[PDB]
C-alpha cells in the first residue's frame, strides 16, 4: 500500500497473510474455514496467517493454519488476469473472535465513487522498495468504468474494476495481491493488478467479487 | 553478455511479492527489485549469482 496509513493492530480482522516462507499475498477470511484471494497468488503449500499485525513478530493473536485446498476459478486466464479469484480452504477451522473475523460477501455490486478500504503488507513506495512490518490501510473510491478503460485500453473485462486516485500517490502495490477491497462492510474487490504503483492515470485494478458470489457459495458447498 | 541485461527492471502488472535481481548498467551491478509474478522481461533473476554471472 502506497500513500496509506497504519491500520492499528487487528482493526482489519478479516485480513490474512498468505505465507510460503515469507508473506507473498493477502487474502480475506469469509468464514471459519475459507479465504478469498487472487488466482494469480496460487502456490502449493500456502500457510494462512490470521490475526496478524506485525507479520515479522509473533504478538499473540495470530493463528497460522495450513491451506488444505486452493481452488482457482475454472475460467481464470493467466494471460489477461480475467477471473482472478481463488478460494482457499483451511486445514482446520479458525477460531473466530474480535481479532479474527469474517467479512460479508456482497448482496449487490458497488457503484463508482463508493469509498473502500484496501489493506495489505505490500510495498509502500511508488519508486523504491520498502515493506512494512505492520498492516497498512488505504481509503479509495471505486472509479467509473470509462476512467478504468481509458487508463487500460482493451484490458478491463466485466470482472474487473479500478479503484484509487488518477492524480497518483495512493494505491495498492506488489505484496498486496489477493487482499481485500471492502466497501460499506462488504468484500467487493480483490487486489489484482496495475501499471506500476501509485502512478498518475494508472489506478489499481481489482477483481469484481459481486460477479462470483454464486461460485463462492457453490465451491464452499462442494468442498 | 545478452542484450536483455540492458532492459529496465520490470515488476510486471501483478501485485504479488517475488524478491528478484536485475542488472543495472548505470551502477554496473545486479540490484534487488520486486517482481510481481507475471509478465516482466528477461532481466529478472532469482539469484544475485546468476544475475552477475550473466550480465556483470
Ligand atoms: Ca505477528
Amino acid at each position: 500500500i502506497v500513500g496509506g496509513y497504519t491500520c492499528g493492530a487487528n482493526t482489519v480482522p478479516y485480513q490474512v497473510s498468505l505465507n510460503s516462507g515469507y508473506h507473498f499475498c493477502g487474502g480475506s477470511l469469509i468464514n471459519s474455514q475459507w479465504v478469498v484471494s487472487a488466482a494469480h497468488c496460487y502456490k502449493s503449500g500456502i500457510q494462512v496467517r490470521l490475526g496478524e499485525d506485525n507479520i515479522n513478530v509473533v504478538e499473540g493473536n495470530e493463528q497460522f493454519i495450513s491451506a488444505s485446498k486452493s481452488i482457482v476459478h475454472p475460467s481464470y486466464n493467466s494471460n489477461t488476469l480475467n477471473n482472478d479469484i481463488m478460494l482457499i480452504k483451511l486445514k482446520s477451522a479458525a477460531s473466530l473472535n474480535s481479532r479474527v473475523a469474517s467479512i460479508s460477501l456482497p448482496t449487490s455490486c458497488a457503484s463508482a465513487g463508493t469509498q473502500c478500504l484496501i489493506s495489505g503488507w505490500g510495498n509502500t513506495k511508488s519508486s523504491g522498495t520498502s515493506y512494512p512490518d505492520v498492516l497498512k490501510c488505504l481509503k479509495a473510491p471505486i472509479l467509473s468504468d470509462s476512467s478504468c478503460k481509458s487508463a487500460y485500453p482493451g484490458q478491463i473485462t466485466s470482472n474487473m474494476f479500478c479503484a484509487g486516485y488518477l492524480e497518483g500517490g495512493k494505491d495498492s502495490c506488489q505484496g498486496d495481491s489477493g487482499g481485500p477491497v471492502v466497501c460499506s462492510g462488504k468484500l467487493q474487490g480483490i487486489v489484482s493488478w496495475g501499471s506500476g504503483c501509485a502512478q498518475k492515470n494508472k489506478p489499481g485494478v481489482y477483481t469484481k467479487v459481486c460477479n462470483y458470489v454464486s461460485w463462492i457459495k457453490q465451491t464452499i458447498a462442494s468442498n | 553478455r545478452p542484450d536483455f541485461c540492458e532492459l529496465p527492471a520490470d515488476t510486471g502488472p501483478c501485485r504479488v511479492r517475488f524478491p528478484s535481481f536485475y542488472y543495472n548498467p548505470d551502477e554496473k551491478k545486479c540490484l534487488e527489485f520486486i517482481y510481481g509474478g507475471c509478465e516482466g522481461n528477461a532481466n529478472n533473476f532469482i539469484t544475485k549469482e546468476e544475475c552477475e554471472s550473466t550480465c556483470a
